[PDB]
């Protein structure tokens, strides 16, 4: 089968450069043009350029001529996209493709000046005794970390239903997110509820127990 | 460059329903249009080439057509795997350009948010900060607005919102809203209110707490 296998995620500072590889297999590499595509925001798509592998001939979106440089290696049957002078605007998922028909899996590129920072985890307990249909919603607030991702669990994965972990927002180079869990009033606070927050990039794992603070 | 305006940008429908997505070309693109499908893991696949030709192994419920400058992808009878993203692409003239996309979402009964408000934790206060968080959970349809009020006065600054994708199990959406202040400015005021206005009522859902109450 035809495969296009791209290299892993890149995390670099502004002004740095990056070089993404695209390994092609299951057809004659030089017979088809390789295309490169930018996806911003997780949706919007832009053609960057394409390359003829038989000769080295390239063609660029004028928007990307001073940004991208496309090359190949006939032996490794691999196409490359080198991106220079990186800015925040360059953060995206970049795809290679045979024509615009068969697609690589994409490569996440993130550009940021931020240093690795594990999150602060704060418990979110209701301020009052009020119930709604014998349910309590509890939460944790995961604030000021870099880079993505964090993973949140509740009771070490024991509480999996009624959970919403929200996408992170960026404030001032750092990320924040929240997680809610809803359980019966009869289970909390008679039973402990704890959020578990792992941050692979700093190899930290933090627990925060939700402690009642209402007064009946 | 050629602009491909794609509509709708999202569409609610249900299993068995028939739907259509459209791309309008700003210049004659002839029959040179691809329809692409994208899976949630980011995997792209081509469904249609040359406006109306189905790729090998694409189910027959998919068709492409054209009228004047409008190009459409029709799904005659939706299946569960169909509720993903779709993009047109023109290759008549370089630079090749894409429509902005359509996400197909699952139709369900309207549902009001369960709204919850949370005072800043004492751990955060101790560090000099004060985030007030409001969850607006399990509502349908997707559109919703939140207003913060401090001592009855509307507050816009320092508010950050985040929206989940449609729940895979119950097809609802959720929102979180966080108002961040310094400890000092949090302690100058007393009533913190989160107001949620959703299609399921003319009357907003109001949750508050007072700084010193339990």
């Amino acid at each position: 089968e035809i495969q296009l296998q791209q290299s892993g995620p890149e995390l670099v500072k502004p002004g740095a450069s990056v070089k993404v590889s695209c390994k092609a297999s299951g057809y004659s590499f030089t017979d088809y043009f390789i295309y490169w595509v930018k996806q911003s925001h997780g949706k919007s798509l832009e053609w960057i350029g394409d390359i003829d592998p038989y000769n080295g001939d390239t063609s660029y979106n004028q928007k990307f001529r001073d940004k991208a440089t496309l090359t190949v290696d006939q032996s490794s049957t691999t196409a490359f996209m080198h991106l220079n002078s990186l800015t925040s605007e360059d953060s995206a998922v970049y795809f290679c493709a045979r024509g615009l028909r068969f697609w690589g899996q994409g490569t996440l590129v993130t550009v940021s000046a931020a240093k690795t920072t594990p999150p602060s985890v704060y418990p979110l307990a209701p301020g009052s005794a009020a119930q709604t249909n014998s349910m309590v919603t509890l939460g944790c607030l995961v604030k000021g970390y870099f880079p993505e991702p964090v993973t949140v669990t509740w009771n070490s994965g024991s509480l999996s239903s009624g959970v919403h972990t929200f996408p992170a927002v960026l404030q001032s180079d750092l990320y924040t997110l929240s997680s809610s869990v809803t359980v019966p009033s009869s289970t909390w606070p008679s039973e402990t509820v704890t959020c578990n927050v792992a941050h692979p990039a700093s190899s930290t794992k933090v627990d925060k127990k939700i402690v009642p603070r209402d007064c009946g | 460059d050629i602009q491909m305006t794609q509509s709708p940008s999202s569409l609610s429908a249900s299993l068995g329903e028939r739907v259509s997505l459209t791309c309008r070309a700003s210049q004659d693109i002839g029959s040179k249009l691809y329809w692409l499908q994208q899976e949630p893991d980011g995997t792209f696949k081509r469904l249609i080439y040359a406006t109306s030709s189905l790729d090998s192994g694409v189910p027959k419920r998919f068709s492409g057509s054209r009228s004047g400058s409008d190009y459409s992808l029709t799904i005659s009878s939706l299946e569960s795997e169909d509720f993903v993203d779709y993009y047109c692409l023109q290759y008549a003239s370089s630079p090749y350009t894409f429509g902005g996309g359509t996400k197909l979402a699952i139709k369900r009964a309207d549902a009001a948010p369960t709204v919850s408000i949370f005072p800043p934790s004492s751990e955060q206060l101790t560090s000099g900060g004060a985030s007030v968080v409001c969850f607006l959970n399990n509502f349908y349809p997707k559109d919703i607005n939140v207003k913060w009020k401090i001592d009855g006065s509307e507050r816009q600054n320092g508010v950050l919102n985040s929206w989940t994708d449609q729940d895979s199990k119950d097809s609802t959406y959720s929102m979180s809203s966080t108002l961040t202040l310094t400890k000092d400015e949090y302690e100058r005021h007393n009533s913190y209110t989160c107001e949620a206005t959703h299609k399921t009522s003319t009357s907003p859902i109001v949750k508050s707490f007072n700084r010193n109450e339990c």
